[PDB]
C-alpha cells in the first residue's frame, strides 16, 4: 500500500563526490527502514535496521541516516564499482514494500 | 554462517509444476516465522506473504491472496509453498527468509536458453 | 546491618537481586533467592524497588504483600509486589470496554503487524453495560459505596449476598483504606486516608493489562513498570510481557510455552493503544522480529502502557462482548 | 530472653512447641508443655502462631485468650487461641442454613463417598426463619444493634431478658470491640475499632464448622487453619479435624473414640462445600482411605474451608431443620 | 557532611555548582554534575537555590521534583526545580488572553524593535472564551472545584472522561495540596494546606511565559527567576531566555539553533509587558544588540516578568486566537 | 455409573517399542485412578494411587502419568512377557468401576 520510491535510481559517474542513496516513501515513516546488501546473484542479506544501527555482524563502514520521509545511506570510502542492485524496504505497515538502487 | 543446501538439479516433464524447498537448520524453525518474497522484471520485488510455523497462521498480499498457499512440517523442520493455476506470468525466482529478513536462502536461477 | 533506604522492612540488596519468603518450623523469615533449594518447593522469586516503600504505589508495602502481613481480603494475584492492589467496582449486565478498533482486519494480522490501523481507546473510569455491586479488583472497599454502613465489598464478591435479594458510567469514588498495623495483628481503617488519593498514583506508575480468558470476563490488572523519564520509576525491576502475564493472570509455562488452563498464548489476540503500539513497534524493530508472540520474553513494559488481550475464537464488538463465534466452536 | 516476634506476650518457641498456663499458689505463669505433670491435672496443650498477635485474627490475642486477661463474656470455647471469637446475632423461629443438597442419596453414603453430588451452599451473612435478638456466638456486641443504648448482647443470651417482654436476612452490622487494658483490669470499648473491620479477616483466615448436636441448634464455630498460599498463614500450627472438633464443640475421646454427650462420632453426617469436598477427597486419595470417619486424626484443615455436621437420625430439609426423624426414634 | 541550609535534602554546594540524579543498579543517588559521563546519557544538569526548600515556591521541593519522590500526576515539564508546579483550570471554547496590542505594526518588527508601542495586558486570573473542566497546568486539583467529591482533576485531562457525558472568568479557587510523605511512599492530602496560599507566592517569585506552538493552544508556564531587590530571590541560579525555553516548552538545539518540533525559534514572535519590555530593552542596549533572537543566551530573566510568544504565520486577534493566517499556508 | 474403557486392550508384538497402557473414562477424572498388579492367579495388589505416586512398598520401576481423561502407565525396562490381566480403577464417584489390560 505504501509506495516506495528513490530520489536517485541510477548514479552518474562522479569520482570523489558526495554519495547519498535516498528513499522517498508515499507517506511518513517512523524510521522503520531496512538496508539490503547483495553480491552478484549471491550473499543477499541486510545491513541496517531502524535506519541507524547495523546488523552487528557487518563492519561499521555502512552508515545510514535520515528523519521523516527521506532517508539516505552514505558511503565513507568506496572500494569497488560493480553491477549490484540494492533494496530499500519500509516496515510501517503491511504489505512490506521494497525499493531499489545501484551502488558498489 | 547460515546455509541452505538443496538438490543440485531436478528433471521434470514439460508443463509440469515444480515445488521449491529450502532447509531452515540455521535456527529454531518453530520460533521465527518465515516470509516469502519474489523478484520479477518490470515490478521490482513484491512481497508474497508469511507463514507462522507453530500454528500455521498466514497473511497474504492483496496480489497473492490466492496465488500461493504456504504450509510447514515440523517432522523434518521445513516449509512448503504450493502454487495453483500456473501460468507464464508465474515464472519468477522465490526466496524465503527468516523473521526480519535477516537470513536469505540461495534461490535457483532458472534459464531456458 | 542493611541500608533499606525505602524503609519497607526488606533490605534493598535483597529487593534488587531477588528475594523470597520461606518457613523452616512454622516461622517466617526472608532469604535471598538461592537456586536448587527455593525453586524446587514452588517459591516465587520476588523483585521490588529499593527506593519505593510500595513498588506499585498501592497502600500495601512490599513486606506486607510478600510476608502476608496484609489484609486477608486482598486477592492472591496482588500479593506480588509488582502487581497493583486497587479495587474495581461495577454493578444480563456485564463488563464493557470503552471503544475498540481492531476487528475489521484479519484476526491473525497481530502475528505480522502491530499497531497502525488497530487500536483501542482506554479510560480509567469504570463502565458497564446492561442487556448488585461487584468487586472485580484485588482490594476491598470498606465504608463508602460508589456513585453510578459498616459492611465491606470484598473482591470477587457481590455487595449483597447471592442468597440475599444502556450504559452505567460508575464513578471511582471508593472508601477509606484498611492498613495493617505493625504492633499487632489488628487491622484498622484510616479515616484520613482515601482510595481516591491512591488510585491516580497507581494509574500513572503501572501498566494496565486486561484479560478475558476465564468466563469471557474482563479482568483489570496493572503491573508496576519502569518509566525512564522519572528517576524513581527507574528503580523498579525490569518487567517483560511474559513475566507480567505469569505473575498477574496465572500464566504458566511447563515447556517454554505460555498456557492458561490448557490454552496456548497464540490462541489470544493482542491490542495496544496508540502510544503502546508505537513503543511495542519500536522495540520489535530494534530486536529485528516483526512477530511479537515469540519475543514475549524480551519485550519490556513501560509506564502509561495499556494492553488488551482477547480470545481469537470469539467474535467481539465495540463494547468487547463475545456476541458470537465461529461456526465450528459453537457447534461443538 | 525470648524473641516473641509477634509481640503477643508469649515466647514464639513456646507458641510452636506447645505451652500451657498453670497456677502454683494463686499466681499464674506460662510454662512449656511438659508431660506427666500438666496432663494429669487436665491442662490443655496450647499451640499458636509465632508470627501472629492473634492466631484466629480476632481482636483478642493468644495471651489474653489463654491467661484469662480477656473480656469475661467471651465463651469458654473461644478461649483456645485456634478458635475464633466473633459474635453471631439472630432474632417458632430458629437458625437456618442457606441451602442443602445432600439428602436425596443414602444417609450412609458419607462413609464411602465424599463430595461429588452432595454439597451445601455457605454464606457468611446471618439468616433465620420464622414459623428477641439472640447471640449464638462467642463474643459480645456492645453499642450497636444489627439491621434485619448502653446495654450489651452477651453470647448465649437474649438482648431482652426472658422475664422482660418467612426469612430474616439479618445483617452483620455489629458494634465496637471491648479490648482488655494491660495496665489495669479495667475494660474499655474502643470507639474507633469496629467488629465489621475484624469479621472479614476471621472469615478469610479460619475454617468454619457448623454443628447441631445439642438441642438441634446450629452453632457456628471457626478454627484457625493453615493456608499454604499465604506465608503468614503457614505459621499457624497444623490442625486436624479430630483436634478441631475436640477444641470447638467439646468432643472428647476416653478410649480413642470421639463422643459428644454419649453420642459417637459415626452417628453424625459430614457435609462439605465444592472446594472443601475436593480438598478432602484429594487428602483421602493420597492417604489411601475412602472412609473419612476413621482417618479424622490425619485430615488437615485449610483456610476458606466449610464443613457442616448434622445428625443422621433426624430428617432434614433445605433450610436445615429436623422436621422429622425415623419411626423408631420418634416412637421411643 | 554537607550544610544544606535550605533543608531540602540536597547539599547546597551541589545546588549551586549543579547536580543530577543517576542510577547505577536500580538505585538512585545524587551526584555532582560531571561532564563526559552524565552528558552522554541524556541527564539534565539541575541548578537550584541553596537557601530555598522549593526554588519555584511550589509545594514540591527540589529533592522531590528531581528524585521523583513527587506526586506522579505532576507533569514532567514541572520536574525541573526552576519550573513552577501549579494548576491551571478552565472549562468551541478555547483558552484566551486578556488583551493584546501588537498586530497593528509589522510582524517582523520584533527583530529590530522591542516594546514601546507593542505590549500585552497580563492578568493572573483564569479566563476563557466560548464560540468540561480542563487542567492545562502541571499540578493536580484534588477536592475542590473552581467557581466560574473525591475524584481529582489531573493535568492535561478533563474532569469528566471523554467517554463520559462570551467569556468565562474562572476563579483560581483550587483545592488542597497532595504532599508526598517521606517515611513511606504513601501520598496524603493536607487539609490545612491550600493551593490559594501557594499561588500568590509562585506569581510573585516566578516569570510567566505563555506559548502556543502546539495545537494553537496557550500553555502557561512559569520559571523561577532572580529578583535583585529581595536577597532570598538572588540565591536562585541565573536564568536565561534560551534555558527557560529549553526547560519549560521542550525547546531543543542540535546545532545551536532553537527548534520546536522542527520549527525554528525565529518563526515565533515575542511580546512583553510594559515593565518586561523596559527591562529587556535595557539589557539589549547594555549588550549592544538591538536584535533579541540572536542574543537569547545572554538575556537574563527577572521576577514579575511576563513574556508572550505567538506564531508569526497565524493572524491573531484581541483574545489571542488564530482566526486566520496567510493565503499560502491556508492553501497548503 | 462411570464407564471405564481402555484405548488398547491387547498389545501387539513390538520388541523395543514405546509402551503405554491408557484408560479413557466416560467423563473427566481428577486423577483418582488406581493401578493393580497381579501374578498368575496370585499376588493381587495395587501399585500406584492418584495416578502418580507408588504404594511405597513397590520398586520405582512402575511409573504412571497423565492428566484429564487419558492416563497412561509406562514401563521403563520390560523383563518378562506372560499372561497376566491388569486392572484400571477410577475413584471419582460410586460405584467403583475397574478396567483391564494385558502386560508383563
Ligand atoms: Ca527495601
Ligand atoms: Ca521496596
Ligand atoms: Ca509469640
Ligand atoms: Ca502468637
Ligand atoms: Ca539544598
Ligand atoms: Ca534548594
Amino acid at each position: 500500500a505504501a509506495a516506495a520510491a528513490a530520489a536517485a535510481a541510477a548514479a552518474a559517474a562522479a569520482a570523489a563526490a558526495a554519495a547519498a542513496i535516498s528513499c522517498r516513501a508515499s507517506q511518513d515513516i517512523s524510521n522503520y527502514l531496512n538496508w539490503y546488501a547483495a553480491a552478484a546473484a549471491a550473499a543477499a542479506a541486510l545491513l541496517i535496521y531502524y535506519t541507524s544501527r547495523l546488523h552487528s555482524e557487518v563492519p561499521s563502514r555502512f552508515s545510514g541516516s535520515g528523519s521523516g520521509t527521506d532517508y539516505s545511506l552514505t558511503i565513507a570510502a568506496a572500494a569497488a564499482a560493480a553491477a549490484a542492485a540494492a533494496f530499500c524496504q519500509q516496515g510501517k505497515t503491511l504489505p512490506w514494500t521494497f525499493g531499489g538502487g545501484t551502488k558498489l | 554462517a547460515a546455509a541452505a543446501a538443496a538438490a543440485a538439479a531436478a528433471a521434470a516433464a514439460a508443463a509440469a509444476a515444480a515445488a521449491a524447498a529450502a532447509k531452515a537448520s540455521g535456527y529454531i524453525f518453530t520460533n521465527y516465522n518465515m516470509h516469502w518474497v519474489a523478484a520479477a522484471a518490470a515490478a521490482a520485488a513484491e512481497w508474497i506473504g508469511a507463514i507462522y510455523p507453530r500454528t500455521g497462521d498466514t497473511s497474504y498480499n492483496q496480489k497473492f491472496k490466492g496465488k500461493a498457499t504456504l504450509t510447514a512440517d515440523k517432522s523434518s523442520s521445513t516449509a512448503y509453498a504450493a502454487a495453483a493455476a500456473a501460468a507464464a506470468a508465474a515464472a519468477a525466482a522465490a526466496a524465503c527468509a527468516r523473521d526480519g529478513f535477516a537470513y536469505w536462502a540461495a534461490a535457483a536461477a532458472a534459464a531456458a536458453a | 546491618t542493611v541500608p533499606d533506604r525505602d524503609n519497607d522492612g526488606i533490605p534493598d540488596s535483597l529487593e534488587v537481586e531477588g528475594y523470597t519468603v520461606d518457613v523452616k518450623n512454622k516461622r517466617t523469615f526472608l532469604s535471598p533467592w538461592i537456586s536448587n533449594i527455593h525453586e524446587k518447593k514452588g517459591l516465587t522469586k520476588y523483585k521490588s524497588s529499593p527506593e519505593k516503600w510500595s513498588t506499585a504505589s498501592d497502600p500495601y508495602s512490599d513486606f506486607e504483600k510478600v510476608t502476608g502481613r496484609i489484609d486477608k481480603n486482598v486477592s492472591p494475584e496482588a500479593r506480588h509486589p509488582l502487581v497493583a492492589a486497587y479495587p474495581i467496582v461495577h454493578v444480563s449486565t456485564s463488563r464493557t470496554h470503552t471503544s475498540e478498533v481492531h476487528g475489521n482486519a484479519e484476526v491473525h494480522a497481530s502475528f505480522f503487524d502491530i499497531g497502525g490501523s488497530v487500536s483501542a481507546g482506554f479510560s480509567n473510569s469504570n463502565s458497564s453495560t446492561v442487556a448488585r455491586y461487584v468487586n472485580t479488583g484485588t482490594a476491598p472497599i470498606y465504608n463508602v459505596l460508589p456513585t453510578t454502613l459498616s459492611q465491606i465489598l470484598a473482591p470477587n464478591n457481590y455487595y449483597p449476598s447471592k442468597n440475599l435479594a444502556l450504559r452505567l458510567d460508575t464513578d471511582q469514588v471508593y472508601g477509606n483504606i484498611a492498613t495493617y498495623n505493625f504492633e499487632n495483628g489488628r487491622v484498622r481503617v484510616d479515616t484520613g486516608s482515601n482510595w481516591s488519593e491512591v488510585l491516580p498514583q497507581i494509574q500513572e506508575t503501572t501498566a494496565r493489562i486486561i484479560f478475558n480468558g476465564k468466563d469471557l470476563n474482563l479482568v483489570e490488572r496493572r503491573i508496576a513498570a519502569v518509566n525512564p523519564s522519572d528517576p524513581l520509576e527507574t528503580t523498579k525491576p525490569d518487567m517483560t510481557l511474559k513475566e507480567a502475564l505469569k505473575i498477574a493472570f496465572g500464566f504458566n509455562e511447563p515447556n517454554g510455552n505460555l498456557q492458561y488452563q490448557g490454552k496456548d498464548i497464540t490462541e489470544f489476540d493482542f491490542n495496544f493503544d496508540q502510544q503502546t503500539s508505537q513503543n511495542i513497534k519500536n522495540q520489535l524493530a530494534e530486536l529485528n522480529a516483526t512477530n511479537i508472540y515469540t519475543v514475549l520474553d524480551k519485550i519490556k513494559l513501560n509506564a502509561k502502557m495499556n494492553i488488551l488481550i482477547r480470545d481469537k475464537r470469539f467474535h467481539y464488538d465495540r463494547n468487547n462482548i463475545a456476541v458470537g463465534a465461529d461456526e465450528s466452536v459453537v457447534k461443538e
